[PDB]
Formats: structure tokens, C-alpha cells, sequence
């Protein structure tokens, strides 16, 4: 199989601070033939449908603001939010769409700290 | 920004087949759709897609020999056939669809299939 | 080429060429004065103890798993060796084991023959213990099993754990020999006396175990023998016993 | 004179301790055959490698047997694996695997022996190919031929030996760290096929042994990952 | 051409390991909660067991180290001026008297070697020679103790080393002083015979060799499978 | 008369690297495939050839340092990697392929890479 | 570089008339040992993928009607159609495959005269 | 190791070359038609002239071979019994008597060597030695014949090789008989001095070195021009 | 005793002929300097090579001069030609070419000397490159550098010597032969550019001389192709 | 470094130590009794014929083409040589020729200096002949031209054919040297007596022709000397003339 581990815990920080986090994979996720990293950054509103933010780990999704920026090569895959907000309360998944099994990460909830 | 809808939540029972439909609002040329398993304790797990324009139907290996898939492109309806329904298979089924080769851009609504023995 | 061996003037054995693995490098030897401090001196009756005892023949088939004997219990009721086993309280001996297969040039297979010192085994039910009946028959070969065993006081007999709890692929650390029907036909293993005390009772203690495990199954065409005979021959050497006379 | 660190307990030191029971005369030693002085002699022996593990054979003895189908197998692959002992799924259970998994750094050569458990009237050829750490594995018989290879003829010789070399920048390589495209590969290919006379079976089996060579060494003892329990038994 | 000096037997089986941690009070409670007892055997620490059971016969001395840390327990009428605590550590050889409670007569025997340790100094150390009737300890014993083929299988053999008992010496009128004992056990001058394959199935019992049927190794995707992955594109996956 | 397909048209964005794959249904012994640029203002313009079975990759001098080529014979695919893309590169790319050193008998399908700045 | 100039203007003749065209080239393309001309007569259907008519300028492709004939050697390269049609409208090019670059033709749209 | 024996002066200049072809009748006619005359000079055969003019001074002996082929001439009063023809070949040294017509007295001079050749045998040959007042022949002469800047420019009086005359001895009463003479000239024992660059512009006169200004070589398309090239394939790609 | 072919006139025979003027005491010879014993002593003298015969200079001396100019250009070619003496339009009129053109087979090597006609205060570099017979001429400076080349410095040295080798399968090659892309190529590339101090002229000139080496030889004499007259003059 | 050559005790020249091209390999030498068909002893005038005869200096400009002198007529008025060319009948000599260019370190050029033996020159009009005035001047240097001449009785002065009818680039077969202003500014040639007879008349026969041809044109910056002076020096050696005394006893 091919899987990845999510960040150990939640952000647990006060609102309004840019946050940098990481997602470690259990196997390589780069297609050096295409220089393509098969991974995307996810988000699911509790009670509603999920939606990604950055796909290919290099370009944000069209229609998503500039604050969410995913980066990383090789096994590691990091993300940075220029400003965390209380109206993005959801679970962050670091999912790899390399091949089926299309396994997910672990999830990153935004808890309450204020 | 186009939505996506499917059959609907039925309160089922063990050993009662549950066929989950899914409509579409895009074309059927090399684009695909799949499903995920929304469970608080099990996180999110895919189950199995089929690829219109490719005739490739695949399933998860934990569910190999258990679930199947059948659909008609002209019908625009995507079943998700399932067998040996247990009590812990309860999940909120999202019908995700993608027009990229491999991505997860668009998602469904959600259906509850919690069963009571 | 072909050779004949006549030990004890009452036995015959025919063999051409067999590669010999001598235990861990030491030949069986009489106990020397360095390690003798017991009540009395040892004795060495070798009149009929040194001869070839031919165990019964086993049939290697397409769906067999393994065979395994416990020494010296495998010679409990055979001749002067069995008599001295019953009479004398203490004992000491080494062994020589010849394993011979009878297969043609149209049969295929492979066998590992190992001599495991002190092969402590495990029970089928983890909570309960084993019984002497399951641990060893009189002189017949208990056989492993392809699946799990469900008894209460029966040894675990899954073949890929050897009934001991270790991997079956790592049993080559013990004295061993490979029998390959393509090239080889016989195995000879010389086992010295391996124990923590100079002498010990034969009846209660199981010095070692002889295991024969086929890694490659026997395959043949429809028109052939549906079994391959395997024959085992033992020959004790340097057999000692306690003295029974006044000092 | 004395630092406060002079009176301390360091759990990696050798100091003669006061004898609890003097006047006690121990039992004299005796000659027990088969004494071990170093653990490398345990690794140097030959053990079987479960090459054919496919989620359905690890619970049987079919794991060790490498099938060799008879017939017109055009240029298919008999088998192929990656040489990183102590971490690779096939090498992490043999004697060499356990001895390596106890320690942290290793350096030496690994000897592979292939034996052909088959009929005595079966004749054929196999291509055993080795690709160094810094190269991709061959995908067809031609690329295997172009590289380092041996043509093992089962008719003439029933056993083949391959002594993998030691290629690394540094003296010791860590036992447990993932190095893809940096391990080296071994692959076997069908040269001609198995030809049998009427009466012999049409299929056979290949067994593989793997053992350390004479030039082998380990360093930095630590605890094994295979054992898991943390409670004292009963 | 690298040296082989850290894989040798002496450098492989001479590492101190914490094999027992116990706690005992000083004044109150039932008598069985006023002392700490341990029977010396290499069959309960799974790591040390797995390292020892790699061989069949072993012959070694014993170096034992005791680490004791004590506190003052919460309560009323608590002590305020207790000068020091002195502990007694008692080694009971095989076939020796064993106390069944604190203040028992057996604590005052003239055959059991005892160490009186005042708290604050370096830990107390002791070394016991190869105490056995045979010529080597045997990890695996295939047989019975009695000659009539009846008894307990592979048990109650000559592999007996002794007991260790720790108690308080100071009689405490005011307050209770809880203490904790950690045992560190090491062999010296070890000799090993008849190597054996390492175990595969997890241990289930502290006295048997029983086991569950376990698979020989971990799964793999295919027989002719190496790393080199495939990414799923317009091709057939 | 054997068909040929490639990745297909997508609507990209400025400075978005766009690889255009190309499937295979032929043999790979001294045969080749490359691409063209169908722009009504720019006529017909090739970019760079790959030579399966020869390991020869060249480029047009008007785009050296901009475009690169990659391929996989076992996977039977070819890829053009772009860098520092402009907004006027939008053209219909045909996967030209020929089993010959000198011929053009098999042509592509078409691919649109129009962007929106 | 090695380019070519197509005919100055389109056909501009009525429907059903034979057309004779020329594609001059900036460099000679006749090789002594091969005795072959490295140029091909192309045909690009408007909206679809191109497809040549004559390769080697002397061998009509399997699937080409008898009406189209390529001619000319060296710098000169000509085309002859015995009958022009309306439904086969295309843009005729002359693409050489002699050496890098693979330069194409000049462009010739079939206009309307009816 | 390649030999250099075919490029020597001897092997280069000792090739026989047909330098004169003439015809002459036998019976009555205009007197100038009844004998063949040739002045010896290597300045009318352009190929031999360019070979000779590659050096300044030359010294050699001359071997001359004459080939005579005669046939009857159509007309009335033909002959049916013509026995055999005989030809007279005469070499006139410089300054000797020179005939002005056939049946002249100069054909009987004892100082001019003669060859009487009857048809049917091998061709007639003679060898003239190096006759000259000077010590060598000069292809080029930059000066005048007279020392007062008058006379023909570039004419040296020292080199003169004589004349060759041929006539029919037979006085044929009936029937005209036409004959054809081919002269083959070859130097032997050749010595050459002071090499000179070979000519570039075509010859215009047989007595001067006059010329027209011609180009130095053949044109090229560009300075960095190497034609032919290579088409794409297994090698060029 | 005699064949009818014994009496004949063979144009290629050497039989002594009778003397026509005996007793004629010839004039004794004198020592004239400049004797020639072989035509190969004529083909080893340097002659200027008209490398710049671009259809407009063949009616002037401009063809003899290769022009080098000072400017910002760095990767541009200086000149380039094909090394097939006797048939190439560059060499066929020099002494080497003409002495070859008399004969039909030739074999040897050619020495080329380049002289820099420029100011004494000029300084630059050049990258004279040679390509083997079985290759294509280099297209840019990098390709010419990776082949066989020589860096000629017009600062330290004023002349550069380059000896083309002799590569062939047979013993004697031809003079006129269907020799396409299989003979050789000699090119010159700008390396740094011409640098001058204030006062020296910007542009300069290069002259080339070609001669034959000491291994050179010819065979099978024939007529030269330059003569185009069949009429006796006057 | 520098050196002086005092020939004739009346002429002094200063030149640096450099390379000399000695004719066809033979130094000039006296004619011996073996080579002479005439038994009469040749007289040897060496008092004033062995001295340096510096000719006029010539200006090398940007648009010059070439120059030739005809020997032995170039010394018709130069000293005792001019008297002895007239008062005798048969003469014989060799020569030493120095050519020097006075240019700075900022000029460019490449002269070719050749000594062509018996350079027979052709007319401009093809059919006609030449005259003696056209071929040579007594001491002034005739010159080539860049274009084709169209004279009636004049030599063809086209430089790229040297007037001799041969390609100019092939002239290096003759005794020659190169003057490269980058490194060299002096050429010295020692030319022996080359002829087909032991003695020849001086007035009738031009023994050889000295030619100077610039292959690389002169180039200079705007603010520099417009020309380059070229100086030529001739020194006869081993002069032998006929005898004028009664061989028979008188």
C-alpha cells in the first residue's frame, strides 16, 4: 500500500497567526518523469461536503484565496496559511491521489483556543 | 462550482442491500467519480471508482470480494452495489467527481445508511 | 563405488557414497577421567549395542508434511539397547543416523533432515500443557499438520512453525542435511552427546529430535509409484552405563 | 580530589563488585560441544528465504517455493527483489536478518545460493541479473543481458551462487532507513524454458538461501523492533 | 576489513537491564506490603529472554545493583525530624530460609548474605558466582523432573539461583516512608553453547514455550515486485 | 489507419506548466513521435522530437531553455514539459508520429491550452 | 535553416478545374545515393488533424485519390490536381523532412468561386 | 611505405606522343602536295608543351618513330599490278640543305641521314643525340636574338632540332597513291633544371607566352561552404 | 620460334634505337643549379590557398585573404572547407592540386600553415577544429570544441601548423571520386574576439599555405583535365 | 644585437642578425677552367663591383599592387659596374639583395619577395609583341595594376597573374621570402648565376627579375604615417668578365 501520516496534533494556536504544518508520507510521492507530486490538500466542513484547497501541492485551487499555499517535494509535503480564521472550522486532510488505494491522511481539526 | 447530488439516506438493516445512485452534471469523456467513507473513528476511506471513457472499475482491497459497481453512461446514474452489509459499515457517502485525470476537486452531498439489527 | 558395512556381525548395510556431517565437529568419545566424580566408575557394554537398527519405512506422498522422532525413546524396545535402557539407571551414548530414499529418475522433490537438541515443544491450547503420549510414540513417526491443531493436550503440529515456535526456514542452524532427488539420495548425520551433565537418565530426558521436512513437494506423472520410500537406520556408539558393584 | 560525578551510577561501566558468597567452590567446567564465541558465526550459516510471499503464502510453506512454470513462457520474469537486508520484507526474518536487526550499522557482502528442486530429466537455461544501487531494474530480457548476468544451466549445474558486492560512500550504512534507487536489484528471466521427456513432470521449484560472507561486521547494538511487549509476563 | 568486537558474546550479553521495579511501605498496611521480594530468573523480561534464549546452555556470574528512592507519604500526624532511612537487602540462596513477613526471625539468619545500606550514598552492589549443581544453565529442557514420566514439563529443574528480599530497618513511630526498588541485573564472564534460531511468535507464558501459529514474514504485493511504482494516467493504471 | 490519442485540451492559467501526454499503439524500434503548433497566425510549427529506441531528444531553437521532453517506453507515453509559459502559446497541438526516419503518415488528435490571466 | 515559399496566392479558379501549383524551396533536397526527394505534400482539413497526400513527392499514399500528383525535384516542388472540388477544402502545405528544422509550407486556403 | 619511382623525371617525360599527322600523294599534282615536312619543336602540342614548360632547362636525346599507312585513291586509270611502295625519310640538321619540292637535288645530299622504308615491315625509328651549341635547351628565354634590343623577343638561336621530310621514292606512272604519316616523339635520358609553376591561362600563340587574364580558381557559394551535407536517418537523425 | 605479335609497334615499349648522327661529339654538360630528381620535390613547397573564392574575388587577389574582423560577435565561424586535395575547388589549382591532377591515385598527408597578417598589438584566440572523414561538420563552437581542435593564440604565436592525417581502407585513393560526406572537414571558430589598443587597426587578415608531407606518393599517370585544346597552335 | 658590413670600404650598412635564403643551395663561386670552353683567362674586376648599391626608396601605400626590377639591368649607371657592362662583352656575377621596410608597431602588411629566373612576360594586346622600354627602367621600379591593362606594346600588368601567365599564389616555388610587419622587416636573398651558357652578354639578356608583391594590404589608423618606406640594396659577388689580350704570342 501507499499512505501518509498527518500532523501529530491540531494547530492549538490563537486565531490570526500564519501556520506552517507538514504531512509525512510512508513512500515516495514524486513522478520524476513528469516532476509531478501526486498529493493535494483537503478540507471538509462539518455537516457539509469536503473540498480541496491546493492540488498538485504547488498551485492553489481556482476560487480559493491566496492565503492557503501548499509546497513540498519528495515524501514530505507542507502547507502554510497566511492567516488562520475562526470561519474555517473544519478538518484538514493531506490526501494522496497517486493511485487507488486513494488513501487519505489523518485529519487536522481546528479546535477552540481563544 | 457545479453541485452534485445522489440517491438519499435510507435507514437500512443488516443483510439488506443498499444501492447508492449518483447523478452527474458534466460530460463522460475520460473523467471519473468515486466515493469516500465518512466515519469519525475510521477517518476517511475510499471504496471504489469506475472510469467512463476507460472501462476500468476498481475496488478497495479490504472490500475485495464484497462490493461491486455497475452503471450506464447514457443513464448518467452511478450505482454503488454492496454485499454482506454489516453493522459498522455506517458512513456518510460523498459522491466525489473529478474532471482532472487524478484529483478530488468536486464532491457530493452525503447519505446516511446507518443500520439497526 | 559400492560399499558394505557389517557392524556387530549380525547386520548388513549397502551404501555407495554419503557426505558425512559430524555433529558440531567432535566425534563420539568415551567419558574421560577429567569429568568423572560420581559414586562409581562407568562400564562399556558394546556387545550388541553397536549394530544397525532399521526403523520402519515411511511413505513420502504428494500431500505429506513431515515426520519427527525423539531419541533415545525411539529405541525403547529394540534388543540389548532396550534391555540396558531398562536395567541401568544412568546412560550416555552418541548416534549415527542414515536416511535413505528410494526414488527413480522421473520423481522430483527435496527434503531437509535436522537433528534438534532439546526441542521443547508447545501445546495446542496455550493455557494447558502436553502429555507424554503426544510428545513421542514408541518408535513410529508422529507427523506434522498443514493447518492448526485443535486438541487440548496435543502438541502444536503446524509445519511452518516446526511445533517449536521458531521459523521453519531457520532450522538449518542445527546439524542437518539436504536430500535432493535430482542429485542426492542419502544423508548421514553423526550426533555426539550434548547435555549439561556427564550422565543422565534416558527414560525421562529426550536428548534430541530427528525431523524430516519436505520443502519441495513430491510430483510425478500418473503412471509411476504414488509414494517414495524413506528408511532410517541408527547405530549407537560409545554407550556407557553406571556400575552396579561394591566399591 | 573528588568531583560530585565520582559517586554516581553509570549503567555502561565495568567495575569489580564485592563477592556475595566467598568460600563457595563452583562446579568444574566440562566439554559441551558447539560453543559460540561471536555472533557472526550465526549469520554465516545458510537459511531459506521466503521469496514467494503474496498475502496468501506467508501462512504456509508455499512461501519458500519459487514456481517455475513449464511451457512456452516467452520472456517472462521468474522473480525479482531488492537487496536491503534488515528492512526488505524477504530478508527481515532469516538469521542474517535478525542479527542485522539487532544492530544499527552493517557492512559486508551477502551470498545468495539458488538450488533447483526439480526432475533429473529437465533441461533449460535461466538468466540471473544484478543491477547496482544507482540504476533502474531491467524490464525485459534484453536489458538484463546488457548488464551483469550469469546464465545458469539447470542441466549442467544444479546450484548457482551470486556474491553481491559492497558499494557505498561511507564505511557503515544504517540498517533501518529507506533507500529506494540506492539498494540494488536482482532479477531472474526465462532464457529458453523447461524441456522434459514423456513421463517427467512439466513444472519444478527453485529454492534460495541467503547468508553473510566472511567479510561482514556490525556496530552499535540496540533493541530489536520485532519484539513488542512491554509488560512482564504473568 | 572491519573488526568484530561488538558482536562478541561478552559485548552482547553484558548490558545492565532493569528487570524488576517494586514499591513497599514502612509503617502501616498489611505485612505483605512491608517488603519487596523477587525470584531471580531470566524468563519474564521479554527482551532479555529473547536475547538469552538464542542459545541453549549458558554459564555466567551475576552482578546485581539496587537503586532505592524513598519519599514521605501524604497524611496527618506527619513526621518532621526523621534523621535517615536504612534499608536491608537480603540474598536467599537456593535451599535457604525465607521470611514470610516483616520482623520475622528469618531476616536474622547467618547463612543469608545481607547488605545494610544508608540512603544517600552510591547504590549497593553485589555479585553471586555460578551457583548450580549441574555444569551449565539450560534454557530449554525437554523432559520431566521425575523418572516415571510424570510431573511438570520443563520446570523445577536445577536452574535455581535464589531470592532477593528488601525491607526497612528503621522502626517508624511517626509517619510512613514509602520506598521504591529498581533491580539491575547483568551477567559476567558468560559462556554460551548450542545456538538456536530466534523466536517468531510472541511469548504467552512466563514458564512454558507455548505459542500461537504465526505467519513467517510480512506481506508483499507480488512475487516479482520491487519498489519502482506506477502513477495511474491515461494508461491502464 | 491505426488511431492515436493524447491527454486532451485543458483551460490553464498563466505560468502553469502543461504536459501533453501521447498514448501509443505501435512498435518502438527506430521509430519516432513529435508535435506541431497549429496556430492560424503562426501556421504550422514543430517543437521537439523524441526517438523511441534511439534515446535522441532535440528541440526547436526558438524554445531552447523553455521546453523539455520525457518519455517512457514501457508505459508507452511521451510528455512535453513547459516552463516560463506565455499567454500566446495557445495552439492546437497534434501528436505527429511515424514509423520512419522520413515520413509523416500518422497524425494526432488536437489539444487546446488556452489560458485566462 | 531550410524554408520554402508556397504559391503567391490561392487557386481563385472555378469549381471542377485542374490546378497546377508550385512550392519552391530555399535549398536543394535531392541526394545522390538515395535518389529521393525529402518533401511531402500535405493536406490539413479545417478543424481536424492534418494528413499528407504524397510522401517523397512521387509516391501517392495508400488512400489518396488519383487526382493528386506531386512532382518536382531539387529546389522546385510542384503539385497537380486533375479536378478541384468543394468538399475537400483544406490548406495545402509543403513540409520537408530533409534536416532539422522540419519546416512547413506557406498556406493555401481553397477560396469560394461559385 | 609507398614508392616514389613513377613520379621521376624519366617516368614522367618519356611517354610517346603523336605530335604530327600529315598526308602526301605520290603521282602528279601541285609540288607542295608531294612531300611531308615537319619542323621539330615541342611548342605546338599543348599537353606536351605544358608538360615541358614545367621546367626551365631540359637536356635529352630524341627517339622518333614514323607510322606510314597508304591506300589507293579513287579515280580513272587505276593500277592493278603495283608491286610495292618505298618511302624516303630524311632528317635535316640545323643549317643543312632543305628541299623545296619533290625530285630535288637536296634529297641526294650525303650529309642528311636517310631511311629507305618498304611497306610491310616494322615502323621506322631513329634516335637523334643532343645537338646544340649551348649546354642545355631553354623553354623560356627573356631577351633578344641580337644584343642591341632588336629582333624577335624571346627567341634563342642556340636551340634548333632540324627538320623531317618524307617522300615517295617510287615514280608511279599510273594511279595516284595517297599516304599518311604519324610522328611519335619521345625524349630519353632526360635532365631538367629550375622547376617553374605550371601555367594558368590558355595558350594563344606557338611562339610567345602571351595570354588573357583568367581567374585564379573556380567560384564558391560562400566562404564557409561545405556542400552535400547529410539527411536525417540512422546516423544524422 | 616467333609469334606474329613479336613484330609490332607497342606505344609503351623501351627498346634502344639505332643512332642517326654518330661520331657527333656532344657538348659537355655544366653544373647548372636547381636540379630536380622527382616531382614530389615540387609538391612539398608552401603555396597560398585561395580560401575566399566566393565568386567575386576570383578576379582579384582578395580571394587569397581570409578576413578577420573585430566586434561583439563571439560564436561565429571564421572559415571552413573540405579536405580533398585535387578535386576541391579550393585546392585544385595550387601546386599540390595540379601535381595530383596529372596522376590518378594518391596517398599521404597534408600540412596546413596559417599566418596572421595583423598588427603587433592585436590579441585574440581561435579554435581550429578538424573532423574525421566519417562525420558531419560541427555547427556551433561547443560541438567543435568537443571533437579534435587546437586553440591558436595570435598573441604568443603568429603562425599555426596543422597536419591532416591519412585515413582510408585501401592503399591508394582516387583523385576524382564520388566522395560525399566521407572525406573530412577543417573549420575555424572565434574563441574570444580580436582586441586592439587605441591606435591599432580593428580588422586583420589570415593567409593559408598547403603542402604535402614526407609520406606522400602518387601512381597511374594520366592526362590533366585542365587543358581544353585539340588543335595545333598556329 | 646590431652589426655592420663594410663592403668596398666605401659603403656601410647596419642590420640585425637574421635569416638568409641562399639561392638554390649553392653559394656564388668563380668559374673554373673545367666549365670554360674558352681557354682565355677571365679577368676579375672586384675593386668596386663588391660594394653596396642602394637603390631609390619606394613608398608602399594602401592602394599599391607590386613592383619588379630586371637584373642585371638595374645597375646600368651604378658605379664601376655600369662602366664594365659597356666596356666588356661577356659578363657573369651573383648577387646579394636586401629588402627592408621601415614601419612602426601599429602598421599591418605582408610582402612576398621573389627572384624569378628568366621571367618571360607577355604583351597586353595578344597578337602583337613587346618593346624593351616596357619591360624595364634603368633604376625606376615598374609596377603591376589591379585591373586589366589595354596597352598596345605594354606588358600585361595584372597582379593576380604576375604578367608571366601563371597564378601568383604559385610563385613560392622560386627563391623567395616573406616580410610580415608583425614580426619581420628584412629579407635577404643570395642569388647565384643561373644560365645555360658559361658567359652571357650583359645588355642582351635579363638574368632574372626581382618582384615584391603585397599579399596583405597596408592598414593604419587615421593619425599615422600615410606610407611605409621600402629600401633595396644590391651587392654583386664573384664578377668575371672576358679577357682582352693576345693569347697567341706577339
Amino acid at each position: 500500500y501507499i499512505e501518509a501520516s498527518q500532523s501529530p496534533s491540531s494547530l492549538a494556536v490563537s486565531v490570526g497567526e500564519k501556520v506552517t504544518m507538514s504531512c509525512k508520507s510512508s513512500q515516495s510521492l514524486l513522478y520524476s518523469s513528469n516532476q509531478k507530486n501526486y498529493l493535494a490538500w483537503f478540507q471538509q466542513k462539518p455537516g457539509q461536503s469536503p473540498k480541496l484547497l491546493i492540488y498538485w501541492a504547488s498551485t492553489r485551487e481556482s476560487g480559493v484565496p491566496d492565503r492557503f499555499t501548499g509546497s513540498g517535494s519528495g515524501t514530505d509535503f507542507t502547507l502554510t496559511i497566511s492567516s488562520v480564521k475562526a470561519e474555517d472550522l473544519a478538518v484538514y486532510y493531506c490526501q494522496q491521489y497517486y493511485s487507488y488505494p486513494y488513501t487519505f491522511g489523518g485529519g487536522t481539526k481546528l479546535k477552540i483556543k481563544r | 462550482e457545479v453541485q452534485l447530488q445522489q440517491s438519499g439516506p435510507e435507514l437500512a438493516r443488516p443483510w439488506a442491500s443498499v444501492k447508492i445512485s449518483c447523478q452527474a452534471f458534466y460530460t463522460f469523456s475520460n473523467y471519473g467519480m468515486q466515493w469516500v467513507k465518512q466515519s469519525p473513528g475510521q477517518g476517511l476511506e475510499w471504496i471504489g471508482p469506475f472510469y467512463p471513457g476507460n472501462a476500468d472499475t476498481s475496488y478497495n482491497q479490504k472490500f475485495k470480494g464484497k462490493a461491486t459497481l455497475t452503471a450506464d453512461k447514457s443513464s448518467s446514474t452511478a450505482y454503488m452495489q454492496f454485499s454482506s452489509l454489516t453493522s459498522e459499515d455506517s458512513a456518510v457517502y460523498y459522491c466525489a467527481r473529478v474532471v482532472a485525470t487524478t484529483d478530488f476537486d468536486y464532491w457530493g452531498q452525503g447519505t446516511t445508511v446507518t443500520v439497526s439489527s | 563405488r559400492v560399499r558394505s558395512i557389517t557392524l556387530g556381525n549380525s547386520t548388513i548395510t549397502t551404501q555407495e557414497c554419503a557426505n558425512v556431517v559430524v555433529g558440531y565437529g567432535v566425534w563420539p568419545s568415551y567419558l574421560q577421567d577429567n569429568e568423572a566424580t560420581a559414586e562409581d566408575q562407568p562400564t562399556q557394554p558394546d556387545v550388541a549395542t553397536c549394530r544397525f537398527y532399521t526403523l520402519d519405512s515411511i511413505q513420502w506422498q504428494k500431500e505429506s508434511d513431515g515426520w519427527w522422532w525423539k531419541f533415545p525413546e525411539a529405541l525403547k524396545n529394540m534388543g540389548l539397547f532396550g534391555q540396558n535402557m531398562e536395567y541401568h539407571y544412568l546412560g550416555r551414548s552418541g548416534y549415527t543416523i542414515h536416511v535413505q530414499c528410494n526414488a527413480s529418475k522421473f520423481h522430483q522433490g527435496c527434503l531437509l533432515v535436522v537433528c534438534v537438541p532439546e526441542a521443547e515443544m508447545g501445546c495446542s491450547d496455550v493455557e494447558r500443557e502436553v502429555v507424554a503420549a503426544s510428545l513421542s510414540s514408541e518408535d513410529t513417526a508422529k507427523s506434522f499438520s498443514r493447518t492448526e491443531s485443535n486438541g487440548q493436550h496435543t502438541v502444536q503440529t503446524v509445519v511452518y512453525n516446526a511445533g517449536m515456535g521458531v521459523g521453519v526456514g531457520n532450522l538449518t542452524i542445527f546439524p542437518h542435511q539436504w536430500i535432493n532427488l535430482r542429485t542426492n539420495n542419502s544423508a548421514t548425520i553423526v550426533m555426539p552427546y550434548i547435555n549439561s551433565v556427564p550422565m543422565d537418565n534416558m527414560f525421562r530426558h529426550y536428548n534430541f529430535t530427528l525431523m524430516i521436512i519436505p520443502f519441495a513437494k513430491l510430483e510425478y506423472t500418473e503412471q509411476a509409484s504414488n509414494y517414495v520410500p524413506i528408511t532410517v537406520t541408527v547405530a549407537p556408539m560409545c554407550a556407557e552405563y553406571n556400575g552396579l558393584r561394591l566399591a | 580530589m573528588l568531583t560530585p560525578g565520582s559517586n554516581q551510577f553509570l549503567t555502561s561501566d565495568d567495575f569489580q563488585s564485592p563477592s556475595a558468597m566467598p568460600q563457595f567452590d563452583v562446579t568444574p567446567e566440562m566439554k559441551i560441544p558447539g560453543e559460540v564465541h561471536n555472533l557472526m558465526e550465526i549469520a554465516e550459516v545458510d537459511s531459506v528465504v521466503p521469496v514467494n510471499n503474496t498475502k496468501e503464502n506467508i501462512n504456509s510453506m508455499e512461501a519458500y517455493r519459487i514456481p517455475v512454470t513449464g511451457g512456452d513462457q516467452l520472456h517472462t520474469q521468474v522473480f525479482g527483489f531488492q537487496m536491503q537486508p534488515g528492512l526488505n520484507s524477504v530478508f527481515k526474518r532469516t538469521l542474517l536478518g535478525e542479527i542485522l536487526n539487532y544492530y544499527a550499522h552493517w557492512s559486508g557482502s551477502v551470498k545468495l545460493t539458488f538450488v533447483f528442486c526439480g526432475s533429473a530429466m529437465a533441461t533449460g537455461k535461466f538468466l540471473l541479473a544484478y543491477s547496482p544501487p544507482g540504476a533502474s531494474p531491467p524490464q525485459n530480457r534484453k536489458q538484463a543481458m546488457l548488464g551483469t548476468h550469469v546464465i545458469w544451466d539447470v542441466g549442467l549445474q544444479s546450484s548457482c551462487v551470486l556474491c553481491i558486492p559492497w558499494i557505498s560512500q561511507t564505511h557503515y550504512r544504517l540498517v533501518q532507513q529507506d533507500e529506494y534507487t540506492s539498494a540494488g536489484y536482482v532479477t531472474c528471466w526465462y532464457q529458453t524454458g523447461l524441456i522434459v521427456p514423456p513421463g517427467a513432470p512439466p513444472s519444478c521449484t527453485i529454492l534460495c538461501f541467503a547468508s553473510a560472507c566472511n567479510d561482514f561486521s556490525v556496530r552499535n547494538l540496540r533493541d530489536t523492533p520485532f519484539i513488542e511487549q512491554t509488560q512482564l509476563l504473568q | 576489513y572491519h573488526s568484530r568486537t561488538e558482536s562478541s558474546i561478552e559485548n552482547f550479553l553484558c548490558r545492565a537491564a532493569c528487570v524488576y521495579i517494586a514499591t513497599y511501605a514502612s509503617a502501616g498496611g498489611t505485612p505483605t506490603e512491608r517488603y519487596a521480594s523477587w525470584r531471580i530468573n531470566t524468563r519474564q523480561m521479554v527482551q532479555l529472554r529473547r536475547k538469552f534464549e538464542l542459545f541453549t546452555y549458558l554459564r555466567f556470574d551475576m552482578e546485581i545493583t539496587f537503586v532505592i528512592t524513598s519519599t514521605q507519604d501524604p497524611g496527618t500526624q506527619l513526621a518532621q525530624d526523621m534523621p535517615v532511612l536504612t534499608h536491608q537487602i537480603m540474598y536467599i540462596p537456593p535451599g535457604g530460609p525465607v521470611p514470610n513477613s516483616a520482623t520475622d526471625f528469618a531476616w536474622q539468619s547467618s547463612t543469608n548474605p545481607s547488605i545494610f545500606w544508608t540512603e544517600g550514598c552510591a547504590p549497593a552492589r553485589m555479585s553471586v558466582p555460578f551457583i548450580s549443581i549441574g555444569n551449565a544453565y539450560s534454557n530449554f529442557y525437554d523432559g520431566w523432573s521425575h523418572f516415571t514420566q510424570e510431573g511438570v514439563y520443563g520446570f523445577n529443574s536445577l536452574n535455581n539461583m535464589g531470592h532477593i528480599y528488601v525491607r526497612h530497618v528503621n522502626e517508624q513511630s511517626l509517619g510512613v516512608s514509602t520506598s521504591t526498588l529498581r533491580v539491575y541485573f547483568k551477567p559476567k564472564h558468560v559462556r554460551a553453547w548450542v545456538p538456536r534460531p530466534p523466536r517468531l511468535s510472541p511469548y504467552v507464558k512466563s514458564s512454558n514455550v507455548n505459542f500461537k501459529p504465526t505467519a513467517v514474514t510480512t506481506e508483499r504485493k507480488d512475487i516479482n515486485d520491487v519498489g519502482t511504482l506506477r502513477p495511474v494516467g491515461y494508461t491502464n493504471h
